[PDB]
C-alpha cells in the first residue's frame, strides 16, 4: 500500500535541482550539510524523518536514498561538494565519454544500454536494501539526452525487473524555441518512453518558472539556479503527505489512485503559492488555494485555451479549516471543466509544516500547492513540437547524431522516429477522447 | 508528605472548625492535587501520547501503521480460518 523510495538524477539538470531539493529537505528534517540530525534528540514526534527517504545510521546521519547520474562529473562533484557528507558518493556515476558528451542523443541513448549494468547496480543494489519498497523517482529534462537515453532504458527495464513498483520522474525541459532543434531527437524519444509508463511523470517547460524567479526572488536575472528553488518547493511539497502522513496519503499508491484513473493519462501541470524555500501570503486558507489555479503562477506556459481536466490533486498546509476552504472548493468547481467522464471527485489534502522549519510566526499563513491532469498540457513542450515537426516530417539528420549502431540504416532510425511521432499524436488523441462523454458509453453500454 | 501539609493546615483551624478559612483550605488543596496529578498524569503515565496513540490505532489516526499492519497481515487476514497461530 506504500513503502520506501529511492530517488535519481539523471543529467545535470538532477543536480542542479537536486541540490535545491536535497538542501530543502536537509532543512525539513534538521538533517544539515553532513547529512546528521541537527536537533537536540528529545525522542518526540514519529515522523522525524522519513523512512521512505533516508537511511538513518548511529550518527543520526540520515543517507539519502538516491543515485546521481550525470554524463558531467563536474556537476555530480559540485553536488557532492555541497552536501559535504550527506550525498555518500558510492551511488553515483558518471556516464561519459568527453567526445559523446556533447552529443545529447549518443550520449543518452548508447550508455542506456552500453552502461547498464553501471546504471542498474546502484539501483539494484539499493532497491534491495529494504522489504517493503514503493518506487522510484527521477529529477530530469527531456532535453537532456544523458537522462532521456538512461531514463528510457531504466524505464523500460524496470518496467520488466520490477513490475509492481512505481517509477516516476518530474522533467524539466528549458523554454526555448530554437535550442530545441538539436533536441528534436532526444526530447521526442523521452516521450516515446515516457507514454509507456502511466507512474512516470509530472512535466514542466520551466516557462513560468522562469519568470515567477526573475518577479519573486529580488534578482530579475533568471537563470536556471535562481529558478531551481521554485521547482524545489514545488518537488518537496509533494511528499509532504509522505513524510508527515495522515489518513489518505501516504504514498505514491495512494495518490495515484486517486489522480491518475486513465494510464494512458499520466502526465501532470504543476502549481503553487508562496513558499519559503529560499513566502507569507497573507490570506485565508481558502483564498491560496485558489490562486493555484490561476495560470499566471502556473509553472508552465501560462494561459491555457480553455483547458478540459481529467483530475486535480490539491495539498494545503498550515492553520487550515475545512469550512473555509469550502468557499474554495465550490469555486473551484465553478473553474473546473469536464465531460461527466471526469466528473471525479477532486481530491485536496491537508499537509504539515515540518516541524524543523522556523517557527511559523503567523500559522494562517497557508501555502499549498496544485497537480492537474489537463488536455492542454501537450502545450508545454510546444517548442519541441516545433522544431520536431520540422525536422521528423522531412527524415532530417538520420544518423548524423551518430547512432550508436542501433537503427544504423536510415530506414531504421525513420522507423524508430516514426513511432516518437505516433506517441506525440496518440497522447494527443487519447487527451481529446478524454473530453468526451461517450467515453463512458463505450464500455457501459455496449458489452 | 503532602498530606502532612494539609493535615496541619486543616488541624489548625480545628477552632474554627467548618468556616472560611476551611474552604479557603479545600478550595487551594484541591488546585495543588489536581495540578500534581496532571503532571504525573502525563510525565510518568504518558498520559497524553497515550490519549494520542489511541486515536492513531484504534481511531486510525496514522494510515502508515494500517498499512503495514494489513500488507504483513494479508495472509493472516486473508486465511479464512479461524484459529490462526
Ligand atoms: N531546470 C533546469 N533545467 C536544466 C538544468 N540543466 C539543464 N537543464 C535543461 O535540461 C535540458 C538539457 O538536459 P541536460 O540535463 O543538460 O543534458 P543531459 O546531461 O544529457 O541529461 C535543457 O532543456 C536544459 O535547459 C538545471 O539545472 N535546471
Amino acid at each position: 500500500m506504500g513503502g520506501e523510495i529511492i530517488t535519481l538524477q539523471a543529467g545535470q539538470c538532477g543536480n542542479h535541482v537536486g541540490k535545491f531539493l536535497w538542501s530543502q529537505l536537509a532543512k525539513e528534517h534538521a538533517i544539515g550539510t553532513d547529512g546528521l540530525s541537527q536537533l537536540p534528540d528529545s525522542s518526540t514526534e514519529r515522523d522525524d524523518d522519513t523512512k521512505p527517504f533516508f537511511r538513518e545510521n548511529s550518527r543520526n546521519k540520515f543517507t539519502p536514498r538516491a543515485i546521481m547520474m550525470d554524463s558531467e562529473p563536474s556537476v555530480i562533484a559540485d553536488v557532492e561538494n555541497t552536501f559535504r557528507g550527506f550525498f555518500d558518493p558510492r551511488n553515483t556515476w558518471v556516464a561519459s565519454d568527453g567526445a559523446s558528451a556533447g552529443n545529447s542523443w549518443a550520449n543518452g541513448y548508447d550508455i542506456g544500454t552500453r552502461n547498464q549494468d553501471d546504471i542498474l547496480n546502484k539501483i539494484d543494489k539499493e532497491i534491495d536494501s529494504t522489504d517493503n519498497f514503493e518506487g522510484f523517482q527521477l529529477l530530469h529534462s527531456v532535453a537532456g539526452g544523458t537522462g532521456s537515453g538512461l531514463g528510457s532504458n531504466l524505464l523500460e527495464a524496470l518496467c520488466d525487473r520490477y513490475p509492481k513498483k512505481i517509477l516516476t520522474t518530474y522533467s524539466v525541459f528549458p523554454a526555448r524555441s530554437s535550442e530545441v532543434v538539436v533536441q528534436s531527437y532526444n526530447t521526442i524519444l523521452a516521450l516515446r518512453r515516457l507514454i509507456e509508463d502511466s507512474d512516470a511523470t509530472v512535466v514542466f517547460d520551466n516557462a513560468s518558472l522562469l519568470n515567477i524567479s526573475g518577479k519573486v526572488f529580488r534578482n530579475p536575472n533568471i537563470d536556471l539556479q535562481h529558478t531551481n528553488q521554485l521547482i524545489s518547493t514545488i518537488i518537496s511539497s509533494v511528499t509532504n503527505s509522505i513524510r508527515f502522513p495522515s489518513y489518505m496519503y501516504s504514498s505514491m499508491s495512494s495518490i495515484y489512485s486517486t489522480l491518475i484513473p486513465s494510464p494512458e493519462l499520466h502526465f501532470l501541470s504543476p502549481s503553487f503559492t508562496p513558499f519559503t524555500s529560499d513566502a507569507h501570503k497573507g490570506h485565508s486558507s481558502y483564498d491560496v488555494m485558489l490562486d493555484l489555479l490561476d495560470p499566471s503562477n502556473s509553472l508552465v506556459s501560462t494561459a491555457m485555451n480553455n483547458p478540459t481536466y481529467f483530475n486535480v490533486y490539491n495539498t494545503i498546509i498550515g492553520n487550515v479549516e475545512p469550512r473555509q476552504i469550502s468557499r474554495a472548493m465550490t469555486k473551484l468547481q465553478q473553474r473546473i471543466k469536464f465531460p461527466s467522464w471526469s466528473s471525479s471527485a477532486m481530491h485536496v489534502n491537508i499537509g504539515r509544516r515540518s516541524p524543523y522549519l522556523p517557527l511559523q510566526p503567523n500559522e494562517n499563513e497557508v501555502s499549498g500547492m496544485m497537480l492537474s491532469n489537463m488536455s492542454t498540457v501537450v502545450n508545454v513542450f510546444e517548442n519541441a513540437c516545433n522544431t520536431f515537426d520540422k525536422v521528423f516530417a522531412k527524415g532530417a539528420f538520420l544518423n548524423n547524431y551518430n547512432v550508436g549502431d542501433l537503427f544504423q540504416s536510415m530506414q531504421n532510425v525513420q522507423d524508430e522516429f516514426a513511432e516518437s511521432r505516433e506517441v506525440v499524436q496518440s497522447l494527443m488523441e487519447d487527451y481529446v477522447a478524454a473530453e468526451q462523454d461517450s467515453y463512458l458509453d463505450d464500455v457501459l453500454v455496449d458489452d | 508528605e503532602f498530606s502532612k501539609k494539609y493535615h496541619v493546615l486543616y488541624q489548625s483551624n480545628s477552632y474554627r472548625g467548618i468556616s472560611t478559612n476551611f474552604f479557603e483550605i479545600i478550595n487551594d488543596q484541591y488546585s495543588e492535587i489536581v495540578n500534581h496529578t496532571n503532571q504525573i498524569l502525563n510525565q510518568k503515565f504518558h498520559y497524553r501520547d497515550v490519549v494520542f496513540a489511541l486515536k492513531n490505532i484504534l481511531l486510525m489516526g496514522k494510515s502508515d501503521f494500517m498499512d503495514a499492519l494489513i500488507e504483513k497481515a494479508n495472509d493472516i487476514l486473508a486465511t479464512p480460518s479461524d484459529s490462526l497461530p
